[PDB]
């Protein structure tokens, strides 16, 4: 689950964190 | 699809689809 990059977290999918505070639209 | 490893330092939901 936690291993970093937006495969599953940051620079790839978009991505949401815990509630849903964005962090990456797959690729930032 | 899918990766070895790859997967948020802190992040949590994602949405590859849009």
């Amino acid at each position: 689950r936690i291993c970093t990059n937006c495969c599953a977290g940051k620079k790839g999918c978009k991505y949401f964190s815990d509630d849903g505070t964005f962090i990456c639209e797959g690729e930032s | 699809k899918a990766c070895t490893l790859n997967c948020d330092p802190r992040i949590a939901y994602g949405v590859c689809p849009r």
